[PDB]
């Protein structure tokens, strides 16, 4: 449901994490209170995979991805790219991409169905997008903001916008994305709210100072809320 | 949690001794002198404050 | 009157004097502790250094952040002849 | 028809309804007393 | 292991060999010694220096 | 507040004025000193890429200037080495303001960002556009 | 005599020297040494000595890959060196009359005498240095065309570079390749010895496997590793 | 109003309802209750005054269904118990006293402390 933990003692879920539909990925240098996290309410469903991006530890904010496929940057190894290609489903597609804007989580804010990219993104990869996750690829900023991925959680049922957000524009994205949106703030007053938590539609993982009211926000747009062994027994 | 009989078996280890007011020794609590030289084996002895 | 700034002192005081040696090859001040279960073996060897070249491995160190990952390093190339026994020298334990 | 219910936010601190934008979204009669205050200073 | 080639001339850069260089307009240069760096901090145009890859294809030798 | 970092080669002494890449108002800021120094006699306390300096700002808006705070580099032009074996170096020096927590002021960034910078600090590798 | 060692004398060494002949230097004159041993019941110690008088004794049964070992050796000379590159110190500023590059201050009135501490020129280097905790990577035999060639690498190459080992010549012989310096220049006499202490920390435990060897040319800013694949890149010459 | 519920943060497991919270809500203000009174080892010497906080930093429940293995195996006077899915320490059992962060007294206590919990509403969202 709406479950709070945190990498080794950072608030941010999202630069260390990428929670897809069909998969998990995860960074090494974990504690055992940070994978157990994700290893209790997931299960066995979706394959967990620790691995590294470029040489880095901040592989949700590299990678880009939903429940078909898997965009990877240029400096990732060939001997981190055959790791992942073992681990993964044989469902998805694994691609290198030849960018000179390397951060493709900030760039990038997908699901299954709806992409919005960075606006001075090149031609190339919108070709490379579109026929590698299956999405419509729109051109377009969160209203102040060119890093779409960083500011604007995004799941199958909704979407957590930036706070400092006008709602006539949020009327427009909801035109283009199809999907409610309410804007918000995460990890007590942290305007960055798509690397601060991750979603997908069975589950939605953030940082430990995220307060109730601002838990109540999250899960109510993602519809991820829903009893025996609580009673009085004297 | 503590159960009194082991507290009281303890307290003797720790809290019931005596202290030398000049070298700040840790003393029996039935003493009249403290058993340093570096005091001079002077004889100001205070009890050891309680919790 | 004092020093006025505290600094460290330049330089190590137990590798005086700095003065030439007294040959090409140094010498050997102390060997292994003894430990007669083992099998007979040597404890040193005699060689040439011949120049250095460059290394590249896989480093396996967990809870590094360069596990599972190259890194190039820089190693020394020995020449290294067999070396051949012409005698035995036998020294017993006096109180000097 | 697009629907954007989102009652732009809502707060950190409390539960109070909502708040505007440019910041300080925190629901004022918070931040009178709660936070830090930032002062700090001696006050006689 | 990777071999990457020499963004100047064409050379071949075995690991541990020459610099790099991040140009503010976000894009990764190559360079395999001080040579191939130093005539591309002087802003010459390798279609024209004659020992260079990139001449030799242009002339066909 | 910072966690382990390689070592790498400084190339920012005291009284250096490296651009500024957030959109924070600031234009350039001057180092006076930086967090986690050591101590030598006649010797300037040095920066590196992802060091966390105490900064001002001399040229800006009216309101971030004439205050202490600070500030995190992120593009550095002396070239260091990394331990997979290459040297770099980018073209200019650029920083970064921040809490002392680390949480960054500034929306975005411009500019490539150094990759030992988005390791160590999580806020940067958040509003970074380019790493490396 | 024999008889006398076994009796007698608790430690037992054995004079040792090396085969300059199998060796691109311009010497002649070998070196001896001696190297102790440290098998058990001194009467057997000399009962392996006996039996190796005129027996070569090979690398690979002393030392083994990925052991610690020390190196000795007398280190790289300069002569007469000054005051401040010998010992570090600082450099007097420029207005300075009859010398900067000195010391100012070398001692106080009392006493009045120059004391053994301060910095003072002389000789600089070829000094008798001992450096430990240097860890083996690659034992490599004589009769052996793969020394260059690795599990990962495949191509058929000597560790000798492109041009040779520049001032030294050819490794055709078996060598020891260990990580980082060793005190001493090149052509030097150099004693590895065995480890005093049994290290555990987590460095020594560690087991290497190389990925690739760099046998370019060490004389200068060389692009090449084999000269099959000079000719292959480069094409036909006039020559 | 509504009931409500006490879900447990890191565990996301209800801990308790409402039909419970015997809130106790008026400290008393007065000189020998509302302020905390450390006194000194002999002779009723007052060594320290501290003011008792804003509001009561506890949850006090009936003993609960899902307490009694803890609560029946080894039973004492004192400790504390965990969420049933994550072992982190939620609150502590005292058939004593530890009035509340603002002070009263209670009654023997089933105290459940609100920090590392938060308290939602059973009902549907409030739809804002």
């Amino acid at each position: 449901m709406a479950t709070r933990t945190q990498f080794e003692n950072s608030n941010e879920i999202g630069v260390f994490s990428k929670l897809t539909n069909t998969y998990c990925l995860v960074a090494v240098g974990g504690s055992e209170n940070f994978y157990s996290a994700f290893e209790a309410e997931l299960g066995d469903a979706i394959p967990i995979v620790h691995t590294t991006i470029a040489g880095t530890r901040i592989i949700g904010r590299m990678t880009a991805g939903n429940r078909r496929g898997l965009l990877v940057p240029t400096q990732t190894t060939d001997q981190e790219l055959q790791h992942l290609r073992n681990s993964l489903p044989d469902s998805v597609k694994i691609q290198r991409v030849e960018e000179r804007l390397s951060a493709l989580g900030n760039v990038i804010c997908c699901n299954d169905y709806v992409a919005l990219v960075h606006p001075d993104i090149d031609r190339e990869t919108e070709e490379l997008i579109s026929d590698v996750l299956g999405v419509e690829v729109f051109r377009q900023t969160i209203s102040g903001n060119i890093l779409v991925g960083s500011y604007c959680s995004l799941s199958n049922q909704g979407g957590l916008v930036h706070p400092q957000t006008s709602v006539q524009d949020q009327e427009e994205l909801s035109s283009l994305l199809q999907v409610p949106l309410v804007a918000g703030t995460v990890n007590r007053g942290s305007s960055v709210v798509g690397a601060g938590m991750v979603v997908n539609d069975y589950l939605a993982v953030t940082g430990l100072d995220t307060t109730a009211p601002e838990l109540s926000v999250i899960e109510s747009i993602f519809r991820l809320q829903d009893e025996s062994i609580s009673g009085n027994l004297r | 949690i503590i159960e009194p009989s082991l507290k009281a078996l303890a307290s003797k280890y720790n809290c019931d001794k005596s202290v030398c007011r000049k070298c700040y020794a840790r003393l029996p609590p039935r003493a009249t002198n403290c058993r340093k030289r570096k005091c001079g084996h002077t004889n100001q002895l205070r009890p050891k404050k309680k919790l | 009157s004092h020093r006025k700034y505290e600094a460290p002192r330049h330089g190590h005081l137990g590798f005086l004097p700095r003065k030439r040696a007294a040959s090409i090859r140094a010498r050997v001040k102390a060997f292994p502790k003894d430990d007669r279960s083992k099998p007979v073996a040597l404890t040193s060897f005699l060689g040439y250094k011949a120049g250095m070249t460059t290394i590249v491995r896989d480093l396996d160190r967990p809870g590094s952040k360069f596990h599972k990952r190259e890194v190039v390093e820089a190693v020394t190339v020995v020449d290294t002849p067999p070396v051949v026994v012409v005698g035995v020298v036998g020294y017993v334990e006096t109180p000097r | 028809h697009q629907h954007q219910n989102a009652a732009t936010l809502l707060c950190c601190n409390c539960g109070t309804p909502i708040d505007g934008s440019t910041g300080l979204v925190m629901c004022y009669d918070c931040i009178k007393l709660t936070v830090d205050i930032t002062q700090g200073i001696p006050r006689e | 292991m990777k071999v990457e080639i020499d963004s100047f001339s064409g050379a071949k850069i075995y690991p541990g060999r020459g610099t790099l260089f991040v140009r503010g307009d976000s894009k990764i240069f190559r360079f395999q010694n001080s040579k191939s760096a130093s005539l591309f901090k002087q802003r010459k145009n390798p279609r024209r220096i004659a020992w260079t890859v990139l001449f030799r294809k242009h002339h066909k030798k | 507040a910072q966690g382990t970092k390689f070592r790498i080669s400084l190339g920012l002494p005291v009284g250096a004025i490296m651009n500024c890449a957030d959109n924070s108002g600031a234009r350039n800021l001057y180092i006076i000193a930086v967090k986690g120094s050591g101590s030598r006699l006649n010797r300037l306390p040095a920066a590196s890429l992802g060091d966390m300096v105490m900064a001002t700002v001399k040229k800006g808006k009216p309101e971030l200037r004439k205050k202490v705070m600070p500030a995190i580099v992120v593009r550095q032009a002396k070239s260091w080495r990394r331990r997979d074996g290459v040297f770099l170096y980018f073209e200019d020096n650029a920083g970064v303001i921040a809490n002392p927590k680390g949480e960054m002021k500034g929306s975005a960034i411009t500019g490539p960002v150094g990759k030992e910078c988005a390791d160590l600090w999580p806020r940067v590798a958040s509003n970074s556009g380019v790493v490396v | 005599e024999l008889a006398r060692i076994k009796k007698y004398a608790s430690v037992v060494r054995v004079l040792v020297h090396t085969q300059i002949r199998k060796t691109p230097l311009a010497q002649k004159k070998a070196h001896l040494a001696e190297i102790q041993l440290n098998g058990g019941s001194i009467s057997e110690k000399v009962d392996w000595a006996r039996e190796h008088f005129e027996k070569t004794v090979a690398v690979d049964s002393v030392f083994e890959q990925n052991e610690m070992i020390d190196a000795i050796a007398v280190t790289k000379g300069h002569g007469f060196e000054g005051v401040t590159h010998r010992w570090g110190t600082k450099k007097l500023p420029r207005k300075t009359h009859r010398g900067l590059r000195k010391v100012a201050c070398i001692g106080a009135w009392h006493p009045a005498h120059v004391m053994w501490s301060v910095a003072r020129a002389g000789q600089r280097g070829y000094h008798s240095r001992t450096s430990i905790n240097h860890k083996i990577y690659r034992v490599g035999k004589g009769d052996d065309e793969a020394n260059g060639a690795t599990s990962f690498d495949r191509t058929k190459k000597t560790i000798t570079p492109m041009g040779g080992f520049v001032h030294y010549g050819e490794i055709k012989n078996d060598f020891i390749m260990v990580k980082g310096c060793i005190p001493g220049n090149r052509k030097r006499i150099v004693t590895l010895r065995k480890s005093l202490y049994t290290n555990t920390s987590r460095k020594a435990l560690e087991e290497v496997s190389l990925k690739w060897i760099d046998t370019a040319s060490k004389f200068g800013k060389g692009r090449f590793q084999t000269p099959a694949e000079k000719h292959a890149f480069m094409g036909t010459l006039k020559k | 109003s509504k009931v409500t519920a006490v879900r447990c943060k890191k565990c996301r497991t209800k801990l308790a309802l409402s039909t419970s919270f015997i809130a106790h809500d008026p400290p008393s203000k007065e000189s020998s209750e509302g302020h905390f009174i450390k006194r000194a080892a002999n002779s009723h010497r007052i060594i320290d005054i501290q003011e008792s906080q804003a509001n009561c930093s506890h949850f006090f429940i009936e003993p609960l269904k899902w307490m009694q293995p803890e609560l029946q195996g080894k039973q004492e006077l004192e400790g504390k118990f965990s969420c049933p899915g994550c072992s982190s320490k939620v609150g502590g059992y005292n058939w004593k006293g530890s009035r509340c962060s603002c002070g009263k007294w209670v009654i023997p206590a089933i105290h459940l402390q609100t920090s590392k919990v938060d308290q939602f509403p059973l009902q549907s969202t409030a739809l804002p």
